[PDB]
């Protein structure tokens, strides 16, 4: 499934998204936007055997567990294959988890890149939330 | 891929001070964390003080916290370790270690966690 802007940011607002960890709604959306394209299907195989799952590319080696990833760490206790479905839930409430590691967003390279210090909730605007 | 280099290192008198550097080059934009990792004589590698790049924000392991400092240059891919009061305990070759990958904390002194390493440096405390 691939999201519209607003779709998405009216589905994270109901997943208690906006300020989490401090995050305006807009951040999140941002970084699904580069992430993914907004695809919860995405899917990008890294060097290491991991891969990263999904409409915000949650990861293989440290989160989720996809069974072909050397040094799973699964924190996230939950299957890869939860983080393609069409609803977003699964996702979200792992990168709850991943947000609060400690560094906040910086976890999202995507999010850094293209979202982090820029006006953010530009990516809400006009979706009459 | 990224090159590690580092510089400084040698003798130190107990309770003085070193300061060795890394200096990282190549595909350094993906770097997360830049760590420095030590191997005593007959001893295993050990994470020793981790940097996460883009907060900041920086881990230890105990035996070091308070005496060691790590700090970067962001801007030119430069990580420190500042070593104060050294002990003779700290005797060992230091190895700047990074990563492209957004390793969870918990794991962040962890030698398995990492990509890249540097050359090693010997310290000496006598
Ligand atoms: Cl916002
Ligand atoms: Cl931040
Ligand atoms: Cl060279
Ligand atoms: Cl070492």
């Amino acid at each position: 499934k691939v999201f519209g802007r607003c779709e998405l940011a009216a589905a994270m607002k109901r997943h208690g998204l906006d300020n989490y960890r401090g995050y305006s709604l807009g951040n999140w959306v941002c970084a699904a936007k580069f992430e993914s394209n907004f695809n919860t299907q995405a899917t990008n195989r890294n060097t290491d055997g991991s891969t990263d799952y999904g409409i915000l590319q949650i990861n293989s080696r440290w989160w989720c567990n996809d069974g072909r990833t050397p040094g799973s760490r699964n924190l996230c206790n939950i299957p890869c294959s939860a983080l393609l479905s069409s609803d977003i839930t699964a996702s979200v409430n792992c990168a709850k988890k991943i947000v609060s590691d400690g560094n906040g967003m910086n976890a999202w390279v995507a999010w850094r890149n293209r979202c982090k210090g820029t006006d953010v909730q530009a990516w809400i605007r006009g979706c009459r939330l | 891929d990224v090159q590690l280099v580092e510089s400084g290192g040698g003798s130190v008198q107990a309770g003085g001070s070193l300061r060795l550097s890394c200096a990282a080059s190549g595909s350094t934009d993906s770097i997360e964390y830049m760590t420095w990792f030590r191997q005593a004589p007959g001893k295993a590698r050990e994470g020793v003080a981790a940097l996460y790049t883009h907060t900041g924000n920086t881990y230890y392991t105990d035996s070091v916290k308070g005496r060691f400092t790590i700090s970067q240059d962001k801007a030119k891919n430069m990580a420190y370790l500042r070593m104060d009061s050294v002990k003779s305990e700290d005797t060992a070759i230091y190895t700047c270690g990074a990563t492209r990958k957004a390793v969870p904390v918990r794991f962040a002194l962890d030698q398995s966690s990492y990509d890249y390493w540097g050359q090693g440096t010997q310290v000496t405390v006598s």
